[PDB]
């Protein structure tokens, strides 16, 4: 089968200019149209353009033509969106994609359609910098049912792993995705209901991890 | 520019159930090129349909696309387990491709009250000069539930943000988190933070509130 291999994550500071590879391993890299596609967290897909590399011919969505840019390399088989004057609404995660062909090899037209997606590259445009999470603790009130948790603000950037009790605590336990507050730093809220008869009982502690500041939190939660 | 309007924009069916979803075009596909596609969270997408009505190779025989024109559908015969997911329409008549909103299919289940609970800001925060009231909606359904804050009891507006879990491989149900920011400044104005609930399986509107220092 073919597969595509996109570049890594990264961040870009707003104005700037990004470039996301695509390499491309299996059919006929020549003569399949391949595609971008772009989606904002929690937002719906938005094609941006395509390149058939055997003449060339691209094609850009009239929202973003003037400062996109796709070109393919038939040397190494690897497409490469240029995104130029980059803006925070433009955070997305990115994706490669190529049509595919009718079933097989060889007598295989091609269908138009993206039947074969790249892993997806995210860009996170902020003009923000690495900062760790400050773990602050959501105590149970003073059934049946009691609720706890652990507050994750203002970080930098995304993802916050939290964990309860060193994962020997999973029942009931919601972890929300991060909201993007208006500091350009990310907020999430860890919670777990438990028996409220094990509150005066059981020690809760919430594990706190942020790889990107290379930051470890173990926060004790109990009652005020 | 060709628009595509998906309908309806969730569709919620239980696992068993014949599943049918819309795809309107603003004008006529050229050459029924029409496809489409699913999505679980945290993946690429999927190729589903092509061409309105072909089916690519590994895909379940319970997926069939129809229509043609500006009406387009895509049929699910009977909902599996890991149907459960979002699913997008795209046009590639033209050159020019567009993509629709997506329909979420869910699971249905009986209507679930949320257990409300409320946290005061923690000392901890209240000395960096900040102040988070978190207001928590635990294990409801459906999705649809407004949560409104109020400061001595008027209805703020513009200081709190709220984010929802996905729906819960078990008892399938969704937990809402809203969090109401001020500045320690404008927190110590005041007294009474109470957080308003309304939602289907609540007759009346529920409000949890404590008193600040108390």
């Amino acid at each position: 089968q073919v597969q595509l291999v996109q570049s890594g994550a990264e961040v870009k500071r707003p104005g700037s200019s990004v470039t996301v590879s695509c390499k491309a391993s299996g059919g006929s890299f020549s003569t399949y149209a391949l595609s971008w596609v772009r989606q904002a967290p929690g937002r719906g897909l938005e094609w941006m353009g395509g390149v058939i590399p055997l003449l060339t011919i691209t094609n850009y969505a009239p929202r973003f033509q003037g400062r996109i840019t796709i070109t393919a390399d038939r040397s190494t088989s690897t497409a490469y969106l240029e995104l130029n004057s980059l803006r925070p609404e433009d955070t997305a995660v990115y994706y490669c994609a190529r049509e595919g062909t009718t079933g097989w090899g060889w007598l295989g037209k091609p269908i138009g359609a993206f039947a074969h997606w790249g892993q997806g590259t995210l860009v996170t445009v902020s003009s923000a910098s690495t900062k760790g999470p400050s773990v602050f603790p959501l105590a149970p009130s003073s059934g049946g049912t009691a609720a706890l948790g652990c507050l994750v603000k203002d970080y930098f950037p995304e993802p916050v792993t939290v964990s309860w009790n060193s994962g020997a605590l999973t029942s009931g336990v919601h972890t929300f995705p991060a909201v993007l507050q208006s500091s350009g730093l990310y907020s999430l809220s860890s919670v777990v209901t438990v028996p409220s008869s094990s509150l005066g009982t059981q020690t809760y502690i919430c594990n706190v991890n942020h790889k990107p500041s290379n930051t470890k939190v173990d926060k004790k939660v109990e009652p005020k | 520019e060709i628009v595509l309007t998906q309908s309806p924009g969730t569709q919620s069916l239980s696992p068993g159930e014949r599943a049918t979803l819309s795809c309107r075009a603003s004008q006529s596909v050229g050459n029924n090129k029409l496809a489409w596609y699913q999505q679980r969270p945290g993946q690429a997408p999927r190729l589903l349909i092509y061409g309105a009505s072909s089916r690519p190779s590994g895909v379940a025989d319970r997926f069939s696309g129809s229509g043609s024109g500006t009406d387009f559908t895509l049929t699910i015969s009977r909902l599996e387990p890991e149907d459960f997911a979002v699913y997008y329409c795209q046009q590639y008549g033209q050159s020019l491709s567009t993509f629709g909103q997506g329909t979420k299919v869910e699971v249905k289940r009986t209507v679930a009250a949320p257990s409300v609970f409320i946290f005061p800001p923690s000392d901890e925060q209240l000395k960096s000069g900040t102040a988070s009231v978190v207001c928590l909606l635990n294990n409801f359904y459906p999705r649809e539930a407004k949560v409104q804050w109020k400061v001595d009891n008027a209805l703020q507006s513009g200081n709190s943000q709220e984010s929802v879990t996905e729906q819960d491989s078990k008892d399938s149900t969704y937990s809402l988190s809203s969090t109401l920011t001020l500045s320690k400044a404008d927190y110590e104005k005041h007294k009474v933070y109470a957080c308003e609930v309304t939602h289907q399986g609540l007759s009346s509107p529920v409000t949890k509130s404590f008193n600040r220092g108390e």
